[PDB]
RNA sequence: ACGGAAGGGCACCACCAGGAGUGGAGCCUGCGGCUUAAUUUGACUCAACACGGGGAAACUCACCAGGUCCAGACACAAUAA
RNA sequence: UUAAUUGCGAUAACGAACGAGACCUUAACCUACUAAAUAGUGGUGCUAGCAUUUGCUGGUUAUCCACUUCUUAGAGGGACUAUCGGUUUCAAGCCGAUGGAAGUUUGAGGCAAUAACAGGUCUGUGAUGCCCUUAGACGUUCUGGGCCGCACGCGCGCUACACUGACGGAGCCAGCGAGUCUAACCUUGGCCGAGAGGUCUUGGUAAUCUUGUGAAACUCCGUCGUGCUGGGGAUAGAGCAUUGU
């Protein structure tokens, strides 16, 4: 948009440039404000976006816990459980399945049968 | 859009629907009035009742039916409002709380003045500096008459009345006739925790301090 | 994670019908510093992987070409920014690759400096200077000198040293004399860890020598650049409050997210045995749990005190023995190495204990047998490390099972035991999980049922870090003071306007005694009364 | 920025604690600012009969409201803003931002 | 009231969910808040089923207020014919 | 409490010295009366009569001559896919 | 004596309480505090006319600077009948002069005790006991009338009966208040029409647009002339428009 407007707030308060986060010569994180006012890095001047064996080795190898990470701190909800050894564990999804008692009608049938 | 003018006045109006509607819905709880608190992105309105917990109901199931029937008519987007439920103090000098006595008492069958003179040593028995009941219909006969039951000391004009007296009316309507109750509460103006702290016609002199004559010329030095 | 309505206590009659008494609780008292702040992962994928940093020098070393994700909202922002930053990493999480960041933050722009690392113990202090001495002098020429109370180098050296690591109390003496001390004139950056320490006993020397900086940055009109090294922090705002930091570059995740996951199970015991029945109890669940959780990976364990580090390993070892292999996971299969391992051990316990595979480590012991029992478990000869809370801080062992060996802690002051606090056991999770050898991590919280409802409550979640300077203060205040800087009582209230105290104690009134007044004008005159009670003493 | 903030309340008495806290606080931001400017009150009449029927001497009665309106012209960047918007809430009182 | 009982399925199925609905006393709009049909037929199906202790009618300035019972929306459910302990106006 | 008893006090909803008037004419408006199907009705000394905030073409409307609708919830019994 | 059992006093009473007063709102003073392009002023720039000799009258929002006298305020002070002189057991007080922004409870209101009316209102109320009606219902709704109907009696008012006027030109001044969002409110300005009014945009949710609401009585010039006249516009006829089905 050729806004002068250097928001240096490397997504503090603005979400992340998708396209491009981070430049790649002096580190500073771009926000999407950041992002479409200028194509340069507002701190060193550089180019910010340009107009598996063949990639090194560790760079695809890096970026696979990263997404762990993300999904760690996405899957983070059941993460921060305590097992202990007085929880019910009630083996049920989310409800009784229905509050209806015939499924077990079969132990006493068993019984029956024994 | 729209004008301050109107805005200002919408509070009022907004202010004046819940009060009746509260009255009207938790009055069997000793309903003793509302308090609205706007803040951006959401507003909070607060309930002061004695029993709260009927209020509440059983995991606020009352709470939360009443913010979402405040919700649908009012007009408000989803978790703009929530509203609290608080247990209301000093229960001895609230006008409309006590007054709610008056209410529940003569429904039962109890007589006019035990009930009226049950309230005044109450309210007396809360710090009080005075009380009023007031009843007026049919009471007992076909002519109607009103009585008056008074205790302490009142004033009865000026500005001061405005600040020291709470003043109650309570409708009760028995198979007889509607009966009318007054209740005015003086609290005491120097537990009063705001404003003044006194009648504005009364003075207050400081005790002299005594002290000898020195009678001889003495100097302290450092 | 939603807010509720409000919070609602109820008290019921067991045996009555009717008889309800219940209080509905409310909360409006919800304050800025009454928030944790956190910080969310959000997506920049891509990092600067070694060759975007411009340092050949730096580039021909750390052959590490992943570059941390656990740093991307600091990444560069401390390499050029000369403003505070609060960079937290638990376990081994970034404390020998951040800690070089003060090479990169400023030192290319003015080198020969002598930026000084601060340590909290002398067991941190050691391993700061052993692992760095043959990676920052040989390549970057700057040689690394120890400041502690056992050392005492020679000044010159000092002075042309570049990596100075010296203890807060250590610090605080050098502190003690910094209008003349000519030595103290080139700090640019102070680089420390384990901040949320305040409460422990160094910490009022720890937070008394943060606060001297800040008055120094002020008068001299210059900053001075602070970084500090701790784990998740609940009172961060003031964290950022008063460290001074600014609002681009900060560090603090919840212990949910690591690099390892760590797995946390809690066990209550019953509250009859004082202390001395309760470890027979409890030491066989913790022989089959090293069973249960490590089959053939490693393990450790922590004692209550020196006395339970022996009778941990008499039941243990006579436990071992109703199994398969009395010398389990012994690791020695040569005969002859055995004996001339055996050899170097000195006497009493270690000596029959070393051949069962079970390690102990206490502070009774010769020094060089210290390292034997950690030597072994280099190699994974031995498997259990039982030892006490000291090691906590001291050589980052690569143990995976970590089990609270009881609760409560015998205190002289009150002659009893006081139970553990939030700032040891947080820090002892994360010896659990080792470094590229398992994937995840498990820890077991040994404990009292009374204190297991509330541990479960907490220990996911943990305190904020409170300050308890005002019980030695009267040692500290001329610490800065004594040299003829203010002389009237009026600055005493401005002395400690800028302590991490002043802020906590308008914040948490009744955590510093205060139960008058809540208000920020009620904590002035008890400040002051603070300041005055000092003055007669 | 040039950010404006505007105060329409009924009661004088918490608007000067509103005005007066806003105040210290850019000050003590060192901020460039107008003074606050304070509105003329507009006074809300209605007069109507005291009495419900159409019985008894003509007697009418006035009541009123107050409304008292002050604003405040800021300019600052967008930081100190949002933290001021998030405090200094009291109640009967909107305050509403606007920007240019 | 002559007319179709789609009409009371949804307006009835709309009052399980949330559990209050609020109706002016205004006769012939012909609308009614987010309800397709109109006021007439939605104001007069509730003081219809108020009888039978089922919900609960507030004057409160001509507004009509409803709520629900604990017995009247499980009597609700058979009309709407789906497994107990599913959804509730005022559930967890 | 009352008095078709006597003092003393006050008051431009009493007078005094005056000013402006009204009452005299046209018109507006309200009430009574007449009339009508209805000319809806309340108030009759101060303390009713440009008062019911009542300056009504439809609504308001309460009256008259007429034409529709049922909003009788609910229960019981009845007709009955 | 006071507006006031407002207060003096002679006293078998002293000391008090409610009502009055006190109190609250508003109008008067501040070249004092804090201020303020939505309020002004002065100066500085551009710019028009007259005089030109240094000026006067204007206009101008990005042309800038300063202040708060007038303007809006928030916090305060100020009057308590002040001082003096008269009259009074020389007490409450009253009168005159001086000063004062204010000296008739500073002017005006809000509230306003014990008690009484068999005062008015069920036609304000989803306030109401009882009675009456409840399905060709006195309920509700649609059409058309009436509430305005006139030989009359009264009550509050608007016009006026003329030169202190009537009429035509010009002079040209206020305050209280209000105004549109899912609508069509208050309207400037341009054009058309005598007028009513119509048309297109404009500005305004309002100290910033209507609005300086250029209101009227009034001031100055002219016409009329003591003639129920150019006073007064009742009762009427025709025509042109507005609102609303
Ligand atoms: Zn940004
Ligand atoms: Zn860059």
């Amino acid at each position: 948009s050729g806004s002068s407007k250097n928001c240096n707030c490397q997504g503090t308060r603005h979400p992340v440039f998708d396209i491009a986060p981070n430049c790649l010569h002096c580190g500073k994180v771009v926000c999407v404000i950041e992002g479409l006012n200028k194509g340069k890095c507002g701190h060193c001047h550089e180019q910010l976006i340009s107009d598996k064996a063949e990639e090194n080795p560790e760079l695809l190898a890096a970026q696979e816990r990263l997404d762990r990470l993300l999904y760690f701190q996405d899957t983070s909800a059941e993460r921060t459980k305590i097992i202990d050894n007085a929880s019910d564990f009630d083996m049920n999804q989310e409800v009784g399945l229905w509050g209806s008692a015939r499924e077990r009608a079969l132990a006493l049938k068993k019984q029956q049968r024994n | 859009l729209i004008s301050k003018k109107r805005k200002l006045v919408a509070d009022g109006v907004f202010y004046a629907e819940l009060n009746e509607f509260f009255t009207r819905e938790l009055a069997e709880e000793g309903y003793s009035g509302v308090e609205v608190r706007v803040t951006p992105t959401k507003t909070e309105v607060i309930i002061r009742a004695t029993r709260t917990q009927d209020v509440l109901g059983e995991n606020g199931r009352r709470i939360n039916e009443l913010t979402l029937l405040v919700q649908k008519r009012f007009k408000y987007a989803p978790g703009t409002i929530v509203l609290y439920a608080e247990r209301v103090q000093d229960r001895g000098l609230s006008a409309v709380a006590q007054a709610e006595s008056m209410k529940f008492k003569l429904l039962n069958g109890l007589a006019i003045r035990r009930a009226a003179y049950g309230v005044v040593r109450y309210v007396m028995e809360s710090g009080a500096k005075g009380c009023e009941v007031v009843v007026s219909g049919k009471l007992r006969a076909a002519r109607a008459k009103a009585m008056k039951f008074a205790d302490g000391f009142l004033i009865h004009s000026g500005q001061p009345v405005n600040d020291f007296i709470d003043t109650a009316t309570r409708h009760v309507l028995m198979r007889q006739g509607v009966l009318g109750i007054k209740v005015k509460i003086m609290r005491d103006p120097a537990k009063s925790r705001t404003g003044p702290k006194a009648l504005p016609d009364a003075v207050t002199i400081i005790e002299p301090k005594e002290e000898e004559p020195i009678l001889a010329p003495s100097v302290k030095d450092y | 994670d939603p807010l509720p309505p409000q919070v609602v206590v109820k008290v019921v009659s067991d045996t009555w019908i009717g008889c309800e008494s219940t209080h509905a609780i409310s909360f409006q008292h919800l304050i800025r510093p009454f928030n944790e702040t956190l910080q969310t992962k959000l997506l920049k994928l891509r990092p600067l992987p070694t060759s975007a940093l411009q340092n050949p020098l730096i580039e021909s070393i750390y052959p590490f070409k992943y570059f941390n994700p656990m740093q991307t909202m600091t990444f560069y922002t401390l390499y050029n920014t000369n403003e505070n930053a609060f960079v937290g990493s638990p376990t081994g999480s970034g404390k020998t690759i951040v800690a070089e960041l003060a090479i990169w933050h400023a030192f290319k722009t003015f080198p020969g400096k002598k930026i000084v690392y601060i340590a909290p113990m002398k067991a941190l202090v050691r391993e700061r200077v052993d692992d760095w001495r043959k990676k920052i002098t040989p390549v970057t020429g700057d040689k690394v000198v120890e400041l502690t109370g056992d050392s005492l180098p020679d000044p010159k050296d000092v002075h042309d040293a570049t990596i100075v690591i010296t203890t807060p109390e250590k610090f605080d003496g050098i502190s003690r004399n910094w209008q003349t001390r000519k030595f103290v004139q080139d700090v640019s950056l102070i680089i420390m860890d384990e901040i949320h320490l305040l409460a422990s006993d160094r910490g009022p020397i720890l937070e008394m020598i943060v606060s001297r900086m800040n008055y120094i940055s002020s008068q001299t009109k210059q900053p001075v650049r602070l970084l500090g090294m701790s784990t998740a922090v609940s009172n961060a705002y003031d964290m950022a409050g008063w460290l001074g930091v600014k609002d681009h570059g900060l560090y603090n995740f919840p212990s949910s997210v690591r690099p390892v996951p760590l797995k946390m199970y809690i066990d209550g015991f019953p509250d009859n045995l004082a202390f001395c029945p309760l470890m027979k109890t409890m030491n066989k669940p913790v022989f089959m749990a090293i069973k249960q959780h490590s089959p053939d990976k490693p393990a450790l364990i922590f004692v209550a005190s020196r006395r339970q580090t022996r009778l941990t390993a008499l039941d243990l070892i006579h436990l071992c023995g109703m199994e398969d292999n009395p010398r389990r996971f012994l690791n020695i299969d040569d005969e002859e190495e055995l004996q001339y391992y055996l050899s170097q051990v000195t006497d009493d316990t270690l000596k029959l204990s070393l051949q069962f595979g079970i390690g102990l480590h206490h502070a009774g012991l010769v020094q060089k047998d210290r390292s034997i029992s950690h030597q072994l478990f280099q190699k994974n000869k031995i498997q259990i490390l039982i030892a006490t809370s000291t090691l906590a801080w001291g050589v980052n062992l690569p143990a995976h099972l970590v089990i609270i060996k009881g609760t409560q802690f015998f205190d002289a002051k009150i002659e009893g035991y006081r139970d553990m606090d939030l700032t040891d056991i947080l820090q002892m999770m994360g010896r659990a999980g080792r470094p590229a050898y398992d994937t995840t991590g498990t820890a077991i919280v040994y404990t009292k049922e009374s204190k297991k409802m509330f541990y479960k409550h907490f220990l996911n979640v943990g305190f904020p870090v409170e300050s308890s300077l005002h019980k030695v203060l009267d040692d500290h205040l001329g610490a800065e003071i004594t040299s003829g800087s203010i002389t009237n009582k009026q600055e005493a209230l401005d002395f400690l306007s800028w302590t991490f105290l002043f802020r906590r104690a308008h914040h948490n009134p009744t955590y510093y005694g205060i139960e008058d007044d809540t208000s920020t004008a009620g904590v002035s005159e008890h400040l002051s009364s603070l300041i005055d009670s000092t003055l007669e003493n | 920025i040039k950010i404006r903030i505007t105060l329409t309340s009924t009661k004088v008495k918490q608007l000067e604690n509103v005005s007066s806290n806003i105040v210290k606080n850019a000050e003590q931001h060192n901020l460039v600012k107008k003074g606050p400017v304070r509105l003329p009150t507009k006074v809300l009449k209605i007069s109507t009969r005291k009495t419900p029927n159409g019985e008894g001497s003509k007697t009418w009665e006035t009541y009123e409201m107050r409304i008292h309106k002050r604003y405040i012209d800021l300019e600052a960047p967008v930081q100190i803003v949002k933290r001021i918007t998030q405090i200094t809430i009291e109640p009967g009182v909107d305050v509403e931002v606007v920007v240019a | 009231m002559l007319m179709p009982k789609e009409d009371r399925n949804k307006i009835h199925q709309y009052l399980f969910q949330e559990g209050v609905v609020v109706a002016k006393k205004d006769f012939n709009q012909a609308k009614h808040e987010e309800i397709d049909t109109k006021n007439l037929y939605v104001i007069k199906a509730l003081q219809s089923l108020t009888s039978k202790g089922y919900v609960k009618t507030q004057f409160s300035w001509q507004y009509y207020y409803y709520t629900l019972t604990e017995e009247g929306v499980e009597y609700l459910r058979e009309y709407l014919n789906l497994p107990e302990h599913i959804v509730p106006g005022t559930y967890i």
